[PDB]
């Protein structure tokens, strides 16, 4: 089914780097707002990025500057790449396919776990 | 005889430039329209699609010896003008600058406009052509010669000497 | 006009006062890019163009030049090289209805970016990455552009604001819109620098008696000598002559 | 929910300040904007605020407004004996997409 | 700036009522303008019909919808309303009244006609 | 950023009636929201969007209503797998943006 499953969870040292990938079926990424959410245990939810249809994309200011969302057109998928991860990042991370103001959020990916050593 | 049309081709392919008299005003335009094989005989209009730059209106050019000479050199296209009662006639009339326009279009090639009341109108047509009164335009071309012009007690020229036509005059 | 739906103007061939603006309104937007406010009334420019439409409250920080948005890089989008500039007044009084005004939409979705002063009209169904749902609803089948919907209940972040955005040019340019003029009151009799409509010179000026002909602005003694002008205000005949010097 | 609702009656005196009610819903009072109008026996209404607190030119400043929540509030300050008339709420309602309007309020000084 | 109603005050049951707003001081087709009617029973509260603002935008009364039909006439400076079915009930005074904009919040039924009883009886 | 306050956090009614979950919001929202139902263990499931719109394929056992700063997710008949988180998000400035509550917990018995 239309679907977006991801991976590259695991555990990592801190001040190290990781790498969450995003593949998709039945629907496009390239002309596609895409948004990466993340959630940590126990607590709610948080915007992470957004990439446009056109390429220009966005991030929350809490981690502004440090993950950086892109998407390989060519095979129709998502990724976004994580670094200085610190204590606050351990949390579950989630790829979705957000359509706004006509239908909220629906599509959403299995999720990824990424703690860190520590 | 009721206007001119300038510019580098007749085509739309160069912002061409128009100039219409009319009984009621002058309307001047430079908009690149594309025109017929011929100018058309009104049926008051034949030409492409436009892309306009400019247009102008004002009040208009009206046995009657209408003299125009058209200039466009620096920039701007200038016309002078002077109507006289009344061939060409020997008698001496200076022409006095009637418009100066700003307009850069690089302009090569001319021709006239006319036209006819319940004239048939196309495209193109033979040597055949639509009937209209006796009529007849002169054409010079201006030439970088150096002229001695006389002013006279109020500010007008009345006599003109070619410098390099005759010894004498030289 | 409606933010994909600017209506392009050309404003040339004429002196252009640009301190009439500041006598309309609040002028809640106004800075310029290219040329500065101040100094605008004064400089002059090829082709003024003008358009003018309205966008929601917090997307007014979007029609910047070379700025990224959603109205920005959506349905319109202004140069880097850009000359001229925005301005934006809120204007809710005569745009928000009670019950949502559907009049101002925006691009919400589209392939990809506009080229700057690029007006697009198109009304067609986006795509669905397969073949779409053409004249219908259903998963994701969403239109590209979509309604501001403006209400007196909406927080000034979701107000109408009405915009204008002068787009100048310098390059190549045949002066026809600017404002200069300021023409210092007259004095007579005195030796004076004068300008003239851009003849500059110094003397006395003194009422003339010479018929200038129409067209004509200027006398001339033998030896080009400027000797007289007409006023570009009265077209009054004036005579100069140098103030008088000698020796001891 | 869909119906404001005004007391009939305020029976001040000279020279006092009195309030006046309307209660509403979460649809009509608590998300729209609410006028309130004046209206005397056998003549049109005339506005006297629009948007909760701001006058139309020409009503004078005894007359002030207040919403708070889902309750909307007439406060009337130097009653006088040319006021005796009908007063009138208005709210746009959007669960029934229309303009709604109280009782009416006789407010005879004695 | 004024606005007035005239019109058939008289008619019987099962028959249409026609009302015509004239007015002066302002035009329908600026921004922000627009015109409504509100009638008033003979001892009610009032009540609001319909609503037509400047880029015609024809509001009506829900519950009274499938009933009401306004119209506006710029060029004549007028504006019509056509109620079918009238009933014992619509007797009343109907004002046409006027909504223009403000200073922060656009203005709505500033101005208020002078009304036009109307009694639908035999 | 309008922040969503949901409410109450744990509800306890019998099975078969109704339940009520409001959330408030301290700017305007008016009608860009969304409720998303959250099964332990997986992502969020989206159910009713804007005002009141249930989103494809939600059970009609979801009723949205609200606007401005108030809005309320309401179940007709709880069947005992209704228990799972639920989070209204909004989307007021949607290119880029949501802010989110919360959470709700919802059980049975
Ligand atoms: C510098 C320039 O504009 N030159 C053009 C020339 O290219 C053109 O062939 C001619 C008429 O066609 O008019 C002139
Ligand atoms: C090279 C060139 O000028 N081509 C012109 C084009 O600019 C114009 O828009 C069109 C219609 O007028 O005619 C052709
Ligand atoms: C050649 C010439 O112009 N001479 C002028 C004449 O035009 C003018 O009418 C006259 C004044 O009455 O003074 C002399």
């Amino acid at each position: 089914e239309v679907q977006l499953v991801e991976s590259g969870g695991g555990l990592v040292q801190p001040g190290g780097s990781l790498r969450l990938s995003c593949a998709a079926s039945g629907i496009t990424v390239s002309r596609n707002y895409m948004s990466w959410v993340r959630q940590a245990p126990g607590k709610g939810l948080e915007w992470v990025s957004v990439m446009f249809a056109g390429g220009s994309t966005f991030y929350a200011d809490s981690v502004k500057g440090r993950f950086t969302i892109s998407r390989d057109n060519s095979k129709n998928t998502l990724y976004l790449q994580m670094n200085s991860l610190r204590a606050e990042d351990t949390a579950v991370y989630y790829c979705a396919r957000d359509l706004g103001v006509v239908g909220a959020t629906d599509y959403w990916g299995q999720g990824t776990l990424v703690t860190v050593s520590s | 005889i009721r206007g001119w049309i300038f510019g580098t081709t007749l085509d739309s392919k160069t912002q061409s430039l128009l100039i219409v008299n009319n009984a009621t005003n002058v309307v001047i335009k430079v908009c690149e329209f594309q025109f017929c094989n011929d100018p058309f005989l009104d049926f008051r209009v034949y030409s492409s699609a436009n892309n306009c730059t400019f247009e102008y209106v004002s009040q208009p050019f009206l046995k009657n010896l209408r003299e125009f000479v058209f200039k466009n050199i620096d920039g701007y296209f200038k016309i002078y003008s002077k109507h006289t009662p009344i061939d060409l006639p020997q008698g001496f009339s200076a022409l006095e600058p009637l418009v100066d326009l700003p307009i850069g279009i690089n302009i090569t090639r001319f021709q006239t406009l006319l036209a006819l009341h319940r004239s048939y109108l196309t495209p193109g047509d033979s040597s055949s052509g639509w009937t209209a009164g006796a009529a007849a335009y002169y054409v010079g071309y201006l030439q970088p010669r150096t002229f001695l012009l006389k002013y006279n007690e109020n500010g007008t020229i009345t006599d003109a000497v070619d410098c390099a036509l005759d010894p004498l005059s030289e | 006009a409606s933010v994909y739906a600017w209506n392009r103007k050309r404003i040339s061939n004429c002196v252009a006062d640009y301190s009439v603006l500041y006598n309309f309104a609040p002028f809640f937007a106004f800075k310029c890019y290219g040329v500065s406010p101040t100094k605008l009334n004064d400089l002059c420019f090829t082709n003024v163009y003008a358009d003018s439409f309205v966008i929601r409250g917090n997307e007014v920080s979007q029609i910047a030049p070379g700025q990224t948005g959603n109205i920005a890089d959506y349905n319109y989008k202004l140069p880097d090289d850009f000359t001229g500039c925005v301005i934006a007044w809120n204007s809710n009084k005569l745009d928000s209805k009670v019950g949502g005004n559907y009049n101002y939409r925006y691009r919400l979705f589209r392939k990809s970016n506009l080229k700057p002063f690029e007006r697009d009209i198109s009304t067609e169904i986006y795509q669905a990455g397969n073949k779409p749902c053409n004249g219908v609803a259903g998963v994701n089948c969403y239109f590209p552009l979509q309604s501001y919907g403006f209400r007196p209940t909406y927080g000034v972040g979701h107000q109408p604001y009405r915009v204008v955005v002068l787009s100048f040019e310098l390059l190549h340019a045949p002066a026809t819109v600017c404002g200069p003029k300021k023409s210092t009151n007259l004095v007579k009799n005195k030796c004076v620098n004068f300008n003239f409509n851009g003849l500059t010179g110094t003397g006395v000026l003194t009422e003339s008696n010479k018929k200038f002909l129409p067209f004509q602005q200027f006398g001339r003694d033998i030896a080009d000598t400027t000797d007289a002008v007409r006023d570009p205000q009265t077209l009054e005949i004036l005579d100069i002559t140098p103030c008088s010097f000698g020796g001891v | 929910q869909s119906v404001l609702t005004q007391s009939p009656s305020a029976s001040g005196t000279p020279g006092q300040r009195v309030t006046i009610s309307c209660s509403g819903s979460r649809s009509n009072i608590g998300s729209n904007f609410v006028y309130w109008f004046h209206q005397l026996p056998g003549t049109a209404p005339k506005l006297l605020i629009h948007s909760n607190d701001q006058r139309p030119s020409g009503v004078p400043d005894r007359f002030s407004g207040s919403n708070s929540g889902t309750s909307a509030s007439l406060a009337i300050s130097g009653l006088r004996s040319e006021d005796e008339a009908d007063y009138y709420c208005a709210a746009w309602d959007d669960s029934l997409s229309s303009w709604v309007f109280g009782g009416g309020t006789k407010l005879t000084v004695l | 700036i004024t606005l007035k109603e005239s019109g058939l005050t008289l008619v019987r049951p099962t028959q249409t009522l026609t009302l015509t707003c004239t007015f002066s001081g302002f035009s329908l087709i600026n921004s922000g303008v627009g015109v409504g009617w509100i009638r008033q029973p003979p001892g009610k509260a009032l009540e609001w019909l319909a609503l037509i603002y400047w880029d015609d935008d024809k509001r009506y009364n829900p519950s009274l919808r499938s009933r009401l039909t306004i119209s506006k006439a710029t060029s004549k400076n007028q504006v019509v309303l056509t109620m079918t079915n009238m009933d014992p009930v619509d007797t009343a005074t109907y004002y046409c009244t006027h909504r223009g904009p403000g200073h922060n919040t656009p203005i709505y039924f500033e101005f208020w006609g002078q009304g036009a009883l109307v009694t639908v009886s035999s | 950023e309008r922040v969503m306050t949901q409410s109450p956090a744990t509800l306890s009614v019998s099975p078969g009636e109704r339940a009520t979950l409001s959330c408030r919001a301290s700017e305007s929202v008016s009608s860009d929201l969304a409720w998303y139902q959250q099964k332990p263990g997986q992502a969020p499931r989206l159910l009713i969007y804007g005002a009141s719109t249930r989103a494809t394929g939600i059970p009609a056992r979801f009723s949205g209503s609200g606007s401005g700063t108030e809005f309320t997710l309401t179940i007709s008949s709880l069947q005992s797998e209704d228990s799972a988180v639920y989070y209204c998000q909004q989307y007021n400035n949607w290119p880029p943006g949501y802010t989110f509550g919360q959470g709700t917990k919802l059980e049975i018995k």
